[PDB]
DNA sequence: AATCCCGGTGCCGAGGCCGCTCAATTGGTCGTAGACAGCTCTAGCACCGCTTAAACGCACGTACGCGCTGTCCCCCGCGTTTTAACCGCCAAGGGGATTACTCCCTAGTCTCCAGGCACGTGTCAGA
DNA sequence: TCTGACACGTGCCTGGAGACTAGGGAGTAATCCCCTTGGCGGTTAAAACGCGGGGGACAGCGCGTACGTGCGTTTAAGCGGTGCTAGAGCTGTCTACGACCAATTGAGCGGCCTCGGCACCGGGATT
């Protein structure tokens, strides 16, 4: 774990997120707290997607322990909020909900 | 037996994830379209697949929308006016 | 577009969830598929030509698709 | 060859935190990696738009609080802002 | 028939302007009470609300005429919404 | 939302080009209009709250609409 | 301005450059970039006004002022500019019959 | 009171270029002003996205060529890029 | 007549460990712009009253909506034959990718003036 | 025709512009090898055609009810004129902090290795 990410308790890297923000030239200057906040938001969103995908994999008749792209697609399309954010988004080799 | 193999294909091809368009003729179509801009342009093997999957998604969404319009019209047979209506309402 | 066989259109429609297909749907779906692919390729070639490259890469196609609001996941 | 930077380690750590016995295929790794990249770009573009419209030059936490509230749906955005504020308060002190 | 052409030719604001202000302020209070507005922004929020509803109803008309009818029905509005988001 | 009367919906429909309106259309149109206005105001409120101001200027509403997709010219 | 008239344009090239810098779209902004942006903006404005003028003559009344209704009609009629502006709602505009 | 920055003067000159006696209302002036503003925003945002994708730090004429190619429709894009290149070449000499 | 559960497997394919480096981290300086306080007067909310466009309640006819009937040919769906798509393989080499290097082009500073704009007014479209 | 509305005159002011300096970064040459083209053959799923028939597409008919249209009453919208004041817009200022640089180093990545999780396929349950 990175020193500046562990101090914030997150899992995503604060330093790399800040570097990506600076390299993208989104703004002339970027606050240090902004990188921490973006890392936290990305971590939460990834965690939410992974929780939904895990629940959808558990919902399947087969107790598969590997997250196939179809499982991620089903978890996204079955949700009411993560499926609205990811509308007009095509998951590769994910198919469509039946 | 009209009304048996149709839903067989509906449930067979909606639970699947593999590609549907034949890869070689779609690749030929992509290269023919690109040749109208600059001849001799080279395509990454991944770029053709990334275009094919997006085209599959677009056509699947368009045909599902057209089927919704046809069902709204009280039919089960999609017709060109259904496709035109779906395209007009989408954009 | 004549390489886009009736079988491919039928499979796409069955995945989309239609029951019966008219004999004229194939031509119109071929037309719209050709238009979409033409737009995508004409948009990706701009990215490829800007970067002094003669090879259209998957990142260029993904960016072109994102331009039209058809964001694609898994090719970057 | 230059090293390629991806969120594979981070996404895998998040999965292990969520469920230790789970795993995803390489294609699902790419899907989640592109998901993170797309959300990064979408939130940062809204933050940059906020900076541009109000004639500022710093992209801090507020510019991302408002960006998250703007982009994501309300119920998911509320949790995202709560977690971001929690992490910022943890890091500052 | 007359009113269709009369309203297509016209370009004035169509929704009632004070009830719309009441709706905007009610929604703002529902989000969080105490927020003040601007008299130059309600009109902006209305000319993009009447435009949205007019486009939706034109799409509804296309859907209903496609069905052989001339009268819009809730299923037509639902098809128009489901076809665009 | 009940303030939005039947006459306004009928006039908007006439501008949309219909010839006849069902009796159940009015409630659905009121619901859709309320939802759209709720989203637009929710977003303009976020833009205003960032600015540390408590007024919603036309610029904020225009930006909220622009993010939503329905761009607006003239403000 | 010196550069606006030197480039052969009527739109500013100083305003455009300063706007681009203030937007922070990139850390460095080329001098030719301002000229190119000003040229593109001028051409698009000229095309929009040309369409508005053309569509104002077809009206039943020979109005010599471009009302928002007339410019909206001109935008809606053209395929090319219409596709670009296919989702914008001009303030106090209208819907083509 | 800060001065107001608009394109009214340039829009008026552009209108005078085609038809001298043609005139336009204040609301139409605001319409054209907003059209100019959002077209500038669209093209500049596309150019910035191109710069970010290609990992560069200059939003020059070459980036704006591709931004105009991507944003505008092809038939209008041809004329727009031709005009831009002509103006750039005229300015350079 | 068709559709789902599972045993063995081999067949990968994701996870794990070692060396290494590029980017993260820390300390120090400095300039910058963001937050804060105050002044000011803009406009935003509140209210009263007139005019009346508009909403609304009712009466009444019809004509479009919905269901039913009958046809008929437009498509399922099956078997044959063709054929072209999928995969793996061999090279050729064009071009992507990386690095070293050069210069030119742009950020920043200083000084200057004139292009842009706010108010007022002069003069002309329109209902 | 008066009513309203767009564009000169004029002065004021900030930003556009030119000269100068100083590196940052874009472009280019050199070099290496990666991946794309390509064509071919072997295979086998796929489709193109011909065909029978059956069942939805389409139209006509009929019943009715709900939707439009006209009358008449009522309701509050619009405006617009005024009034009070809450707060936006603008100006100074004083720091907190973000950029930049030099030094240090370890977290992550590429490569090699590893081991078990699982897609599959047929055989036996099921519908």
């Amino acid at each position: 774990g990175s020193s500046r990410s562990v101090k914030a308790g997150l899992i995503f890297p604060v330093g790399r997120v800040g570097t990506l923000l600076r390299r993208g030239q989104y703004a002339r200057r970027i606050g240090a707290s902004g990188a921490v906040y973006m890392a936290a938001v990305l971590e939460y969103l990834t965690a939410e997607l992974l929780e939904l995908s895990v629940k959808a994999a558990a919902q399947q008749t087969k107790k598969t322990k590997r997250l196939t792209p179809r499982t991620v697609t089903l978890a996204v399309r079955h949700d009411d909020d993560l499926g609205a954010l990811l509308r007009n988004v095509t998951m590769s080799r994910g198919g469509v909900m039946p | 037996r009209p009304g048996t193999v149709a839903l067989r294909e509906i449930r067979q091809f909606q639970r699947s994830t593999d590609l549907l368009l034949q890869k070689a003729p779609f690749q030929r179509l992509v290269r023919e379209v690109s040749g109208a801009q600059k001849e001799g342009l080279r395509f990454q093997s991944s770029a053709i697949l990334a275009a094919q999957e997006a085209t599959e998604s677009y056509i699947v969404s368009l045909l599902a929308d057209t089927n919704r319009a046809c069902i709204h019209s009280g039919r089960v047979t999609i017709q060109p006016k259904d496709i035109h209506l779906a395209l007009c309402l989408r954009g | 577009v004549r390489g886009i066989t009736r079988g491919s259109i039928r499979r796409l429609a069955r995945r989309g969830g239609v029951k019966r297909i008219s004999g004229v749907i194939y031509d119109e779906v071929r037309g719209v598929l050709k238009s979409f692919v033409e737009g995508v390729v004409r948009d990706a070639t701009a990215y490829t030509e800007y970067s002094r490259k003669k090879t259209v890469t998957a990142v260029d196609v993904v960016n072109a698709l994102r331009k039209r609001g058809k964001i694609l996941y898994g090719y970057a | 060859r230059q090293r390629k930077r991806t969120w594979n380690v981070y996404v895998s750590r998040s999965l292990r935190s969520i469920n230790s016995q789970m795993s995803m295929t390489s294609r699902t790794m790419k899907i989640v990696n592109s998901f993170v990249n797309d959300l990064f770009e979408r939130i940062a573009a809204e933050a940059a738009t906020i900076v541009r419209v109000n004639r500022k030059r710093t992209l801090g936490a507020r510019e991302l609080q408002t960006a998250v509230r703007l982009v994501l749906p309300a119920d998911l955005a509320k949790h995202a802002m709560a977690e971001g504020t929690k992490a910022v308060s943890h890091a500052s002190s």
